[PDB]
Order: C-alpha cells, then sequence, then structure tokens
C-alpha cells in the first residue's frame, strides 16, 4: 500500500545525479523566501513537488538533493515524503487514473466507472499500463463529492461519469491530442443543479455600500 | 419563524454560480474591499466584539464560537513575545461529501483575501499562511493570481490599503494527507515535518506555529468574515435559533435526484431542504433508508427520526449526532448500509496518520471486522463486540480522527442491527456456521 | 469445600479407650462411602479451574493462538 | 515414567531452547545450554535430565509450549550405575524415537482434557 | 463454562477479587482510646471540625491514657462498645454456629451395647 | 452473616483488650482470624485468661512457631 | 516556586511546570507507560499513563499533561481501569506470539505489565491474522526484529537527541509505518549499543552474541 | 553490640575470612519497573578458588561456596547494618544513586529557535 522501504537495484541511486532546471531553480529560491530565514527547513513539502515536476516521480536522488539543499539530515526529507500520499515514489506513465471510490461516488455509480475503465486496459488498480501511458490508481475522496461520480487526469479532475462516456475519454487519451476542457460532458456549470439555477437569478449583484452597519 | 427559503439580498455569497466573475474589479462590483480602511483602522476590540455578537459558530466541523477563539489570541500581556505572530487558513476540506474549499476558492477569492486581512487584523497577526489540499492545482493556479491582483492594487502586502499595517499572505500546498485538516497536524505540515498531530495542552495560541501564537480557522469561517463586518452582526444574527445563528452552504450529494451546492439559514427542516433543492429523493421519501448530515464522520440518522429533524448544532447533538460540515449524503433504499461504512472504515485506515496505537490499531481492526461483517462471516454477539471495540478507540486519541473512527459503526449498531443480522442470516443459510473471528466448522 | 452441601453424621465414642478409636475408625468407612455416593449423584457441569489466568495456566488450545494467554503462561511459569 | 523429547513429522527436533522446562521444575533436574545457529532457528547444544532428582510431577509436560518433551508410559528401566541414570540429548531423543506411536496415541487422547 | 470467556463484556477487573482484598485491622493501644473518646463513624462524639483534629492529635500524640480512657467513661459507652448491651461480656464468636443432633433409634450405625454413638 | 460475623469479632477483641490493659499491645483481625499482640513478660497471665475465663476457654494448644524477621531489632516472634 | 495538590489522596509538592507523571512518580504511585523515559524527550504516543483528572472531560496523557494548582488526581478510576484494558488490548493484537523465542523473557515491559493492567482475554482470532512488516539490517551490533515493535518512537527520538545520530526515523502512515533506515544503511554513532536497553519489547537487541 | 557469632552456630570462617556487602538493588535499565528498589540486599563476595568450576561429566556449575545463592532483605539501610555487626561479620554499605529531577513538558518539543535550528525533532 504505502509500502516505504526503498529498493536500490536500478534507476534510483545517490549516484546517478540531479540538478535543479533554472527555471526551476528560480522558482525553488522564490519559494524558499516565503518562510522565515531560520525555517528554511519548512520548504519541504512544494519542493519536492518541484522535483516531481522535473523528473517524472520522485528518486531518492531529489530527495537527498533537496536535502542537501535545505540544511537537512537525509531522514528528515524521507519522513515527509514518506507519509505523503501524492509523492509517488514509482515511476509512472504519463496519465495518471485517480477513480475515487468513496460512498459519494459509490452511492452514483463509480463502480461503474472503474469497470468500464479496467476493460478498456486489462490493469489492476495499481497497475500501469505496459505502453507507460496510463497508471490506475483507485483513490479516497477528491473533494469533487456533489459531482456525484468523478475521477483526475494528473491535475485536472473529470467528473458526471457515465460508464460509455468515460471509456471516449480514455480513447480521448490513449489517441495523443484530445482532453477535455476540464469540466464534465457539458451538463452544467460547475455545480449548479442538473435542471437548472434555482436560485440566484439576478443579472446584477446589490451592493453592500447600501446595507452598511454604521459603526 | 419558519426557517429557511431566505431572500437573493441575504446571501453572502454571491459568486457561487459563475455570473459575477471573480476579478478584482468584479468583486469591486459585488462588494468587496469596499471599506476596508475603516475597518482596519479600526482596533481589534471592536471586531472580536462584533464578531462574539453574532454568534459566528466554528463551520470546520467542531462548531466553536469563533469570537471566543479569536480572543484567545491575546492574554493582557500579549505584547512582550515581539516577534511575528500569524493566522492559518484550513483551506483544507477533503472530507467526504464536502466540495465548500473547491467552491468558496473556484468562485470568490477576493472574499478570502479581505477575510484573511480583516481576521488578521483582530488577531494582531503580522501574516497568514493558506493551507490548500495539493489535490488542488487547478484552484492553486486561481488563488495565487487572485492573490497577485490584491498585491498589484496595493491592498495588501507591506502597506495594506495605507493603514501603516503590514499583512503577508502566502500558499501552501499539501500534497495528498487528510490528517493534516486538524488544525496541529496542519500546524506540524506547514513547519515542515511529517504531518501528525500533538497533544492539547500546548494550546496554538499559546505556543503554536514555528513555536509563535497562532491558530486556525476554516476557509467559511474567514471569507464570512469581512461581509459580516460590513454588514450588521444583529442582522446576522437573526437567523437559525438563538446559539445556532446564521447561514451556512450546503453540499447535498449521494443519491438524491440532483445533487447541489445551495447556501441556505441553519435550523431548517432537513425534508423541506430536500424538497426544494434536490427536487426530491431518487424514487420519493419512501426511498431514503439514512441520510448522514456532514461529513462520513457523523452517525447516520434513520427515517422515523430524519422528517422532523432540524439542521443546527442542536437539533442534531440531541439526536447523539454532529452537524459535521453540513454535507448531506443520502442513502438509496435500494443499496447496502453496510457497504457504506466499510468504505468509511477503508477510508479511516488510509487515513490514519499512525501515531497513538488505538486509533492506528483500531481502524485497522474495524476494517477486519466490517470485511467479516459484510459477507456475514459472524456470531450475533461480534457485532456488539464491535460496538465495544468503538468504544475502545472512541475517548483516547491525539486528535478527534480515532474520534471520527467510531461514530458510524455507532449509528450502525445502533440503526441497523436487524439489516446486520439478516445479512448473517443469509450467509448462515448459503454456506456452514462460522466461529468466532470468521472460522469455520 | 462443599462439605456444607452434603449430608454427614459423624461418630463419637465414650471411652477413651483405643477400642472407641477403632470403633469410629470402622464409622468412618460408611460415613465416607455415604459421601462417595452422594458426590456421584449431586455432581454438577462447570469449570474445574478457577476463571481467570493470572493465577493459573491457560489451556494449551488458546495458549497459542491468543497473544495475551501465552504471555499468562510464560509469566506463570517463569 | 521415563522422559522423552519428541520430534516433528519430517524429522525435526521441537525442542525450541525456550526454556520454561528448566525454570519450573521443583527438583532443578533440568540442565539446558542453549545457542543459537547462522539459521536463526533456536535449539539446544547441551539437554540434560538428572534422574536421581527427577520427581515425576509433569510439569515439565505441562510447560513447554511446543510439546517437544513427555513422560512416556515406560517405568521398566532400572539401571546398575548413577551415570547410566544421567540422561543427556541423545538418550533423550532415543527414547522420543522408539516410544512414539503409543506417544502419539496417548497424546492425542490426553489432547481433550489439557 | 462459557460466561467466563465471553467476547461482550467481560472487564477483567469486575471478576477481579485478588486486588479486592482485605487489609489487616491493626489496632494499637492508642487506637482503642481513640475508640472509646473520640466516637466512631457510627456514634462519633465530636463537633468542631477544625478543634475536631486539634482534640484527635494529642491522643495521637499520647495525651490521655487508657485506663484513664476507662475512667473517664460513662456506663453508656461501657455497656454499647466494651461490653454488650445487656452488660455481659461477648461470647468467643464463631462464623457458622454448630447445633448437633444424637441420632439414637434403628437410623444409628451402632446399636445399644456399642459405646460409639452417632451423633449429627 | 460473615460482615457481621467479622464485625463481632473486631468487638470481641475489643472487649479482650480493655479487660486486661496491661498486658495486651494491640489486637488485628483479617479474615476471621484473631490475633493478640503481647509482650514476652505477659505471655503467661494471657494464657492462664485464655484458659480460664468462660468467655475465653481455649483449652488446647494447636501449634506455636516462631518467624525470623531479621530487620527488626526483637528478630524473632513467637506466635 | 512549587504547586500542591492532591494524587489518589496523598497530597505531593512538585516545582512548577512539571509533567503529571512525575508527581506521579514523586508521590508512589505506579502509572504504566510505554513511551516515556525520565532522559528524553516526552511523545504521547503509547497510550497507557491516561488517568482521571477532576476539570477534564477525557482521561489525559499523564506525560504531557502539565501540573497546575488545586489539581485532583485519580487512577484508581473503574474508567482508568477500563481504559488501560483497552489500551493494552489494542496494543497486543498484532503483536507476534515470540516469547518462547524473544529476547525480553522475563525483561519485557509490555509482558509484565499486561498482568498488573492487561484483559485476561484475546479476541483477535480472525482469519487474515497478523501484520508481518519484514525487518532490515542496521548493523553489526544491534540484532533487529520489527516485527516485535509497537511504535513508541523511543529508539529514534534517542538517537535524535543525544546520540547525535539522525538516520533513524519513522517511515509510513497507518499500519504501514516502520522504523528505522530504508535505504538499507548502518546506524552509526559512538554509542549504538544502547538503544536496545531502551527499546520497552524485544525488536532491538544483541547481534553479536 | 554483643558479639553473635559464638552463638548462631555458623563457623569462624564465615566471620573472620568473607567480606559482606549492603546494597540496594539498582533500578533495571531495560524495564521501566522500581518495586524491586526498596529492600537492602545482604549478599556476599565471592572467594576466589572456590566459586565455580566447570564438571567434567557433562560440564555441571558444581561450586564450592555455600552463601552463593543466599540474600537478604532488609527494610532499612540501619536494621541491616545493626544485624550486620551483630552476627560480627566485615561489611561494606555501598550508598544508592538515585536519579536527578528535572522539570519536563511537553511545550520543550517545539520553541521559536531565533538563530540556526541546530536540531530537527521528528516525534
Ligand atoms: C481528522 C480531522 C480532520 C479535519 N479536517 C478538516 C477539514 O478538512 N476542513 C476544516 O475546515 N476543518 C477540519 N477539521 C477540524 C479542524 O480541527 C478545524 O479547523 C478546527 O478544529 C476548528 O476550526 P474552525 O473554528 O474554523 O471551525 C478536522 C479535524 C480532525 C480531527
Ligand atoms: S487519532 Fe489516529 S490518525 Fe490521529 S493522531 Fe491518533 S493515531 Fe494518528
Ligand atoms: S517431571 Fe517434574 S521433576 Fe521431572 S523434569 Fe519434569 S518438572 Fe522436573
Ligand atoms: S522442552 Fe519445552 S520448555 Fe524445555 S527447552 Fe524445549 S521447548 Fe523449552
Ligand atoms: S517483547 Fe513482546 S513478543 Fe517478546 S517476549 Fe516481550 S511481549 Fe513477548
Ligand atoms: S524500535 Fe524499539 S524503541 Fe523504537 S519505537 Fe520500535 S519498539 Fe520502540
Ligand atoms: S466522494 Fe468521491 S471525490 Fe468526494
Ligand atoms: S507515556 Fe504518557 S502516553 Fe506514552
Amino acid at each position: 500500500h504505502i509500502v516505504s522501504v526503498h529498493r536500490n537495484t536500478e534507476n534510483n541511486n545517490p549516484s546517478i545525479p540531479f540538478e535543479f532546471s533554472p527555471e526551476n531553480m528560480k522558482r525553488a529560491e522564490e519559494v524558499i523566501a516565503k518562510y522565515p530565514p531560520q525555517y528554511k527547513k519548512a520548504a519541504v513539502m512544494p519542493l519536492l513537488d518541484i522535483g516531481q515536476r522535473q523528473l517524472g516521480y520522485t528518486s531518492i536522488s531529489v530527495m537527498n538533493y533537496v536535502a542537501k539543499l535545505l540544511e537537512m539530515p537525509p531522514m528528515r526529507v524521507y519522513e515527509v515524503a514518506t507519509f505523503y500520499t501524492m509523492y509517488n515514489r514509482t515511476p509512472m506513465g504519463r496519465y495518471h487514473l485517480q477513480i475515487c471510490t468513496t460512498t459519494p461516488c459509490q452511492l452514483c455509480g463509480s463502480d461503474g466507472i472503474m469497470e468500464a475503465v479496467q476493460n478498456t486496459l486489462n490493469i489492476k488498480p495499481g497497475e500501469t499500463t505496459k505502453d507507460n501511458l496510463f497508471t490506475l490508481s483507485e483513490v479516497e475522496c477528491l473533494g469533487a463529492c456533489v459531482n456525484a461520480p468523478m475521477m483526475a487526469i494528473n491535475d485536472d479532475y473529470y467528473e458526471d461519469l457515465t460508464p460509455e462516456g468515460t471509456v471516449k475519454l480514455l480513447e480521448d487519451c490513449k489517441a495523443g491530442k484530445m482532453p477535455t476542457p476540464g469540466p464534465e460532458n457539458h451538463v452544467r456549470r460547475d455545480c449548479e443543479p442538473a435542471s437548472g439555477q434555482k436560485v440566484l437569478l439576478s443579472k446584477e449583484p446589490h451592493n453592500v455600500a447600501d446595507f452598511l452597519q454604521e459603526g | 419563524r419558519q426557517y429557511g427559503g431566505l431572500k437573493d439580498q441575504d446571501r453572502i455569497f454571491q459568486n457561487l454560480y459563475d455570473n459575477y466573475g471573480w476579478d478584482l474589479a468584479s468583486a469591486r462590483k459585488q462588494g468587496d474591499w469596499y471599506k476596508t480602511k475603516e475597518l482596519i483602522l479600526k482596533g481589534d476590540t471592536w471586531i472580536i466584539d462584533e464578531i462574539k455578537k453574532s454568534g459566528l459558530r466554528g463551520r470546520g466541523g467542531a462548531g466553536f464560537p469563533s469570537g471566543l477563539k479569536w480572543s484567545f489570541m491575546n492574554p493582557p500581556g500579549w505584547e512582550k513575545n515581539e516577534g511575528p505572530r500569524y493566522l492559518v487558513v484550513n483551506a483544507d476540506e477533503g472530507e467526504p461529501g464536502t466540495c465548500k474549499d473547491r467552491e468558496i476558492m473556484r468562485k470568490d477569492p477576493h472574499k478570502l483575501v479581505e477575510g484573511c486581512l480583516l481576521a488578521g487584523r483582530a488577531m494582531n497577526a503580522t501574516a497568514a499562511y493558506i493551507y490548500i489540499r495539493g489535490e488542488f492545482y487547478n484552484e492553486a493556479a486561481v488563488l495565487q493570481t487572485a492573490i497577485n491582483e490584491a498585491y498589484a492594487a496595493g491592498l495588501i502586502g507591506k502597506d495594506a490599503c495605507g493603514s501603516g499595517y503590514d499583512f503577508d499572505v502566502y500558499i501552501h500546498r499539501g500534497m495528498g494527507a487528510y490528517v493534516c485538516g486538524e488544525e496541529t497536524s496542519l500546524i506540524e505540515s506547514l513547519e515542515g515535518k511529517a504531518g501528525k498531530p500533538r497533544l492539547k495542552p500546548p494550546f496554538p495560541a499559546g505556543v503554536g506555529l514555528f513555536g509563535r501564537p497562532s491558530t486556525v480557522t476554516n476557509v467559511e469561517t474567514v471569507a464570512v468574515a469581512p461581509t459580516i463586518l460590513r454588514r450588521g452582526g444583529d442582522w446576522f444574527a437573526s437567523f437559525g435559533r438563538e446559539r445556532n445563528s446564521g447561514t451556512k452552504l450546503f453540499c447535498i450529494s449521494g443519491n438524491v435526484n440532483e445533487p447541489c451546492t445551495v447556501e441556505e439559514e441553519m435550523s431548517i427542516p432537513l425534508r423541506e431542504l430536500l424538497e426544494k433543492h434536490c427536487g426530491g429523493i431518487k424514487g420519493g421519501w419512501d426511498n431514503l433508508l439514512g441520510v448522514i448530515p456532514g461529513g462520513c464522520s457523523v452517525p447516520i440518522l434513520p427515517k422515523n427520526i430524519c422528517e422532523d429533524v432540524l439542521m443546527d448544532f442542536d437539533a442534531l447533538k440531541d439526536v447523539q449526532s454532529g452537524l459535521g460540515t453540513a454535507a448531506v449524503i443520502v442513502i438509496n433504499k435500494q443499496q447496502d448500509v453496510i457497504r457504506a461504512i466499510q468504505r468509511f472504515a477503508a477510508f479511516y485506515k488510509h487515513e490514519s496518520c499512525g501515531q497513538c496505537t488505538p486509533c492506528r490499531e483500531g481502524t485497522t481492526w474495524l476494517l477486519k471486522a466490517m470485511d467479516r461483517f459484510r459477507t456475514g462471516q459472524a456470531k450475533e454477539r461480534e457485532i456488539d463486540m464491535l460496538y465495544e471495540l468503538t468504544k475502545d478507540i472512541e475517548g483516547h486519541t491525539i486528535c478527534a480522527l480515532g474520534d471520527a473512527a467510531a461514530w458510524p459503526i455507532q449509528g450502525l449498531i445502533r440503526n441497523f442491527r436487524p439489516e446486520m443480522e439478516t445479512r448473517m442470516k443469509k450467509f448462515h443459510d448459503e454456506v456452514g456456521a462460522v466461529s468466532v473471528g470468521g472460522w469455520m466448522k | 469445600d462443599a462439605y456444607d452441601k452434603v449430608d454427614f453424621d459423624v461418630p463419637v465414642g465414650m471411652n477413651g479407650d483405643c477400642y472407641d478409636r477403632y470403633l469410629i475408625r470402622m464409622a468412618e468407612f460408611r460415613q465416607s462411602l455415604r459421601i462417595i455416593e452422594q458426590c456421584c449423584n449431586d455432581m454438577p457441569a462447570g469449570a474445574v479451574k478457577v476463571e481467570d489466568f493470572k493465577i493459573n495456566s491457560p489451556p494449551r488450545n488458546l495458549m497459542k493462538e491468543d497473544m495475551e494467554a501465552l504471555i499468562h503462561h510464560f509469566l506463570l511459569y517463569t | 515414567g521415563e522422559h522423552a523429547l519428541r520430534r516433528y513429522p519430517s524429522g525435526e527436533e521441537r525442542c525450541i531452547a525456550c526454556k520454561l522446562c528448566e525454570a519450573i521444575c521443583p527438583a532443578l533436574a533440568i540442565t539446558i545450554d542453549a545457542e543459537e545457529r547462522i539459521d536463526g532457528s533456536r535449539r539446544t547444544t547441551k539437554y540434560d535430565i538428572d534422574m536421581t532428582k527427577c520427581i515425576y510431577c509433569g510439569y515439565c509436560q505441562e510447560s513447554c509450549p511446543v510439546d517437544a518433551i513427555v513422560e512416556t508410559p515406560n517405568v521398566e528401566y532400572a539401571t546398575e550405575t548413577r551415570e547410566e541414570l544421567l540422561y543427556n540429548k541423545e538418550k533423550l531423543l532415543a527414547n522420543g524415537d522408539k516410544w512414539e506411536l503409543e506417544l502419539q496415541y496417548a497424546l492425542d487422547a490426553d489432547a481433550p482434557y489439557r | 463454562s462459557y460466561p467466563t470467556n465471553d467476547i461482550a463484556e467481560n472487564p477483567y477487573w469486575k471478576r477481579d477479587h485478588r486486588r479486592a482484598y482485605p487489609q489487616t485491622a491493626f489496632f494499637d493501644q492508642k487506637t482503642v482510646t481513640g475508640l472509646l473518646e473520640l466516637g466512631s463513624e457510627a456514634t462519633p462524639r465530636i463537633a468542631d471540625g477544625e478543634a475536631g483534629t486539634k482534640a484527635l492529635a494529642n491522643i495521637a500524640n499520647g495525651g490521655v491514657s487508657f485506663t484513664q480512657a476507662l475512667g473517664k467513661s460513662s456506663k453508656d459507652v461501657i455497656y454499647g462498645e466494651v461490653l454488650t448491651v445487656n452488660g455481659l461480656p461477648p461470647v468467643a464468636p464463631t462464623l457458622a454456629p454448630k447445633q448437633w443432633k444424637i441420632i439414637e433409634g434403628e437410623a444409628a450405625i451402632y446399636p445399644k451395647g456399642y459405646p460409639c454413638r452417632t451423633f449429627h | 452473616r460473615y460482615l457481621q460475623h467479622v464485625s463481632d469479632l473486631h468487638q470481641y477483641a475489643k472487649y479482650i483488650m480493655a479487660a486486661l490493659p496491661k498486658y495486651i499491645q494491640g489486637f488485628s483481625v483479617w479474615k476471621d482470624e484473631l490475633t493478640l499482640h503481647v509482650a514476652p513478660s505477659a505471655v503467661i497471665p494471657v494464657t492462664t485468661f485464655l484458659r480460664d475465663n468462660t468467655s475465653t476457654q481455649y483449652k488446647s494448644i494447636i501449634d506455636i512457631t516462631a518467624v525470623d524477621y531479621p530487620s527488626r531489632e526483637n528478630r524473632f516472634e513467637v506466635v | 516556586a512549587e504547586i500542591e495538590l492532591t494524587i489518589d489522596g496523598h497530597k505531593v509538592s512538585i516545582e512548577a511546570g512539571s509533567a503529571l507523571i512525575q508527581a506521579c512518580e514523586k508521590a508512589g504511585v505506579t502509572v504504566p507507560r510505554y513511551c516515556y523515559h525520565d532522559k528524553l524527550a516526552i511523545a504521547g504516543n503509547c497510550r497507557m499513563c491516561l488517568v482521571d483528572v477532576e476539570r477534564a472531560p477525557k482521561p489525559v496523557a499523564s506525560c504531557a499533561y502539565p501540573v497546575a494548582p488545586g489539581m485532583v488526581v485519580r487512577t484508581d478510576t473503574e474508567r482508568v481501569k477500563q481504559a488501560r484494558e483497552n489500551v493494552m488490548e489494542m496494543m497486543l493484537q498484532n503483536h507476534p506470539l515470540d516469547c518462547p523465542v524473544c529476547d525480553q523473557g522475563g525483561e519485557c515491559d509490555l509482558q509484565d505489565q499486561s498482568m498488573r493492567y492487561g484483559r485476561d482475554r484475546g479476541r483477535f482470532t480472525e482469519i487474515t491474522g497478523k501484520r508481518s512488516t519484514e525487518d532490515k539490517n542496521i548493523g553489526p551490533l544491534v540484532k533487529t526484529s520489527m516485527n516485535r515493535c509497537i511504535h513508541c518512537t523511543r529508539c529514534v527520538r534517542f538517537a535524535n537527541d543525544i546520540a547525535g545520530a539522525p538516520e533513524l526515523g519513522s517511515s509510513g502512515r497507518g499500519n504501514d509505518m516502520q522504523i528505522g533506515t530504508y535505504l538499507e544503511k548502518n546506524l552509526n554513532t559512538e554509542l549504538s549499543g544502547n538503544v536496545i536497553d531502551l527499546c520497552p519489547v524485544g525488536a532491538l537487541t544483541n547481534k553479536p552474541y | 553490640v554483643p558479639a553473635h557469632e559464638i552463638v548462631s552456630g555458623a563457623p569462624a570462617e564465615l566471620s573472620r575470612n568473607r567480606v559482606v556487602r549492603i546494597y540496594q538493588q539498582a533500578k533495571p535499565a531495560t524495564q521501566s519497573g522500581e518495586y524491586g528498589t526498596f529492600a537492602w540486599r545482604l549478599d556476599w563476595d565471592i572467594v576466589d578458588v572456590a566459586n565455580r568450576w566447570e564438571n567434567d561429566l557433562i560440564g555441571w556449575q558444581s561450586s564450592g561456596d555455600y552463601m552463593q545463592a543466599t540474600q537478604m532483605k532488609f527494610t532499612s539501610k540501619e536494621s541491616a547494618i545493626k544485624f550486620a555487626n551483630k552476627q560480627g561479620w566485615d561489611f561494606y554499605i555501598q550508598e544508592p544513586h538515585h536519579r536527578k529531577f528535572r522539570v519536563k513538558q511537553y511545550a520543550n518539543n517545539f520553541v521559536h529557535s531565533y538563530g540556526k535550528l541546530k536540531h530537527i525533532r521528528t516525534k
């Protein structure tokens, strides 16, 4: 599940080098400046993020190198990126399937979504695709509970899915050049009711300037 | 005094639906940053005494009076610490059921920025960090642009609104840990350690984040802060009951006809709420098996109770339940409750930080028990054994996650004992009899 | 020890001699045969050892499978 | 009657050097030397019962968690010297070799009441 | 049997009898003077809770004697808590008192002529 | 019964101390057992009182022994 | 500078600001514990020293609840005895059956303390059974069998604080938490065979013999 | 001090050859209990040649010293020392070594360090 012991066979070494890209190095200096000059260790969370942006995953080399950068022993970086779900320490493909399985997705049919996805592919929810394109991951509540069945490609949540409509998006991502705009299949804007807008049916705001406390 | 169905001139959030625009200038037309100078130039005492009059409870799930909370910030010798002190926005809301961290901050981020400024004035607070759930990259691309607009307009920074008061807003993104929603695990995560909680009597107002005094408020109880300072406080206090005052956005999800996110009054009937904004339950009012107010960490209300129950803190605490985040997850009559709570137990096993032995050992234990009880591999005794194990976990944890892991099991045992018995009698018919621990004979 | 719950007479002689001590012994054979018969008929079903395991040993069935009974076994014997 | 160190099926010594039979003996007859091999498993270099001073209480049978020492029901083993009467590991493994099927039968018939 | 090893409702401390053991009620020469003069938790003779402890502490230090406590004792004290209520000394007490039958007829185990009786 | 009886034994021993204040130092009861705490020059009169009174007629020595505690200045206690 | 309070009817006076476990040690009241130590930092992991405190809703951890005046502390509440049976029972469910082969036979802190406060019976009789958490090499001086660990953080609190060797750590969340280096690297400090008399269970013990 | 070595029936060598030791037992470093550290143990220092030696047949730890497995427990050091010189033995009182009181706070685990952090807690 979490699995925490690191295997030292190949492509994960302290010996294989890693350096920041200069845009990434400039952004790293900018993020270290957000915190007091004492507690520059507090910038360990959003900076292995930068390592997750440049390299496809979080190697042992990026954690060693960010530990070198921030004046830390390496185990204090090791604990932080072990405790978190979102630092994937294994190599994945390009598109990270994050299908939500929590009860609000479940009472509205995330089972059929997952079955359609893993019948289109042949892989397990911890397995990646042999093409190194898709990587399944069942995930818990992504915050889109009203968009009751949903999932997530790498940063973009895709929502309101039907099992027939889902496999379309799967081959859309498989073919290369077909993402959706970011929301669902155009059934609503962001979170309104599906029939329509019941309330806030005004073309203009009413100001707070006439509605003041006076003291 | 029929609670609910408020007017369009009443709603504090107007940008919930992408109509008015989240722009700085569009927020000027909405009514944001209108009289900021006059409020900041007035003291912290008046802002705290104004928020005390409204009865602004905590919208994080704890339900604490926010004026009292902001009054722990100043002991009468708060001056002699003479360093940097600040405020934390709990913009992490990863709770099963809620969608409102996304609906404050992909809809109206400038109310949040001015809520940070207008609350940190009352807290004598030199800065503020906002903790966003790291799942939201899109939202993190939105909020930073809003804060850069507020920097470029000179409303905030080294000299906020010409008031001689400095205030810095930064964004910290937390890479996927739901235990970090707790306030002190939030503190330790913002410190840059592993995000585990700490123990209570070092209160965060006394010595908190970076060893400096700092408290933690939800994104809602700080986003309501600028409008409640601009409006009257006694106007806010005219809604809900006497102690439960004002409004709240409600996320209703689950098996309704139309899942929505509304914003309404407290102390309202549940059935009127569901009729007004879901269009009814998918199959009628006959088609409810149970309802969950708040997130998953609340026991289930059964059929006969949820007819005349009010949506405040009092009328749910009286029926031994929580308002939570006021997420409303109804359950189909045609669908399993035991599935709906086995998933909650597996959720809490994945999302426990693993610090104290009863919570970490216990949700593993409860997940094994619920996976046994779902197929029905038990004796009739073991579900009250499970109730004893709920009381084993409940009152003995650091954070309230073990408290949160107690409660849905309690709702299941109190309200759906014959359903579990029926599933177990099915397992007793289909295959042979079963010993304790699922072993067979 | 449930000599209360079981009916029983006692023989007691007159003279202090050695014949009466013999005679009381001869009577106690019969009294104890009476007790053996009443204990066979009035025997109930129950546990034979005391209920807890901080003073006597766990059964070797569940000394293994339980963790605590393994602990109790080892501490009652070392 | 006389002691025996049992074995597993598929041939294995079954005394795991756990030292309980030595700690319980009301006459201190047991003497065990324990050493660990490379494998990580535990056995006894030297097992010993002095039968001049064993008193036959059967506590040593009752204490061993893995059921490695028992009381075979043999009594016909009277010897002519005392050095014969000091049982080392080899003699008791031989006694567990010879008495096995009647030993296993007696333990299986005893096993409900234990 | 099963009610000792049920899996629902068995805290060990309710069926616990090794810890709920009695203590030896040891009585000094002096605490009996305290029983004769202070009184008892059944029948106290002490008011003024602040000056109570002061009246206690001289007896606890060795103020009054026991023969003095017996001379100062009233007849109600002596016939209530030293002697019995009828002025009699108490009998050496026995837990379960044993009343004796004598079986005499044909139910006896020896007929008349043998000297052994068969009491009950 | 048993609660009443141990409370009766307490009172009997309180009487035994009050009848002979020169010789009896203490008494202690623990579960229907009565111990009388007596000086060594005080043995013979207390034992005559235990043999001879009609309320107190014990008539029959069962067993006597000592026990040493080396941590006390008077080492053995003879019971 | 001192504070008088009540523990178990006894009255006791201790310096201000201390922990309640030190007041319980001073008064003579035996309080069970697993992750507290006299020379180390305070953590509230182990959850054993829960104690009944007047003006408190829940039983508080006596190792990290600071001493306040007018304090009334009870340790023999039935809620406290229930609490100790509960926590002990939680500790003993995937701890492995190793006492015939464990090092700490008669010296195990967890084992002696499962008698004075532990439950008699164990209900863990689930099919899918125990967690495993297979071990890892540390060095030639410290034998490591991490199945028997109870995660009291005491080893890593020591190697951080006093030994000055920060290689040890806690990597994971929930049931998949492990203690120790996971590079498979060597714990070096010049006072390193000291963590084995510190661990209350037999997880870190002697390797050379 | 009455000399009781002539009345106890012990031989002379037990009073004029062997040295004995008063000690309170130390707290074990392994486990955190302190129950056996209140009574004062009287125990004999070993003799050179007659302590213990390996047997030739099996390897039995045969002894020649006869006070090797005797200990006593006293309540106080004064009772132990009065008994030790009453029997006419040569003692050595070993004084106990307690722990030092030091105020602990859970709030020590985080403070605002103004300079170098010089340390990172983990918990
Ligand atoms: C496991 C746990 C998870 C929590 N998650 C959240 C969350 O996601 N969003 C939130 O606003 N409060 C959350 N809380 C409650 C926080 O502690 C809350 O910020 C604090 O208690 C009260 O803040 P308030 O006054 O703004 O309501 C959580 C609490 C616990 C124990
Ligand atoms: S309640 Fe569970 S998740 Fe929370 S601090 Fe305790 S052990 Fe960790
Ligand atoms: S039978 Fe008794 S004396 Fe003999 S070895 Fe076993 S425990 Fe010892
Ligand atoms: S016979 Fe039993 S007690 Fe003796 S060493 Fe072998 S396993 Fe241990
Ligand atoms: S450390 Fe654990 S397994 Fe080992 S002997 Fe002690 S309680 Fe048993
Ligand atoms: S390794 Fe040992 S001392 Fe460290 S937490 Fe685990 S059991 Fe405790
Ligand atoms: S419940 Fe599936 S994302 Fe919120
Ligand atoms: S020792 Fe106090 S809780 Fe761990």
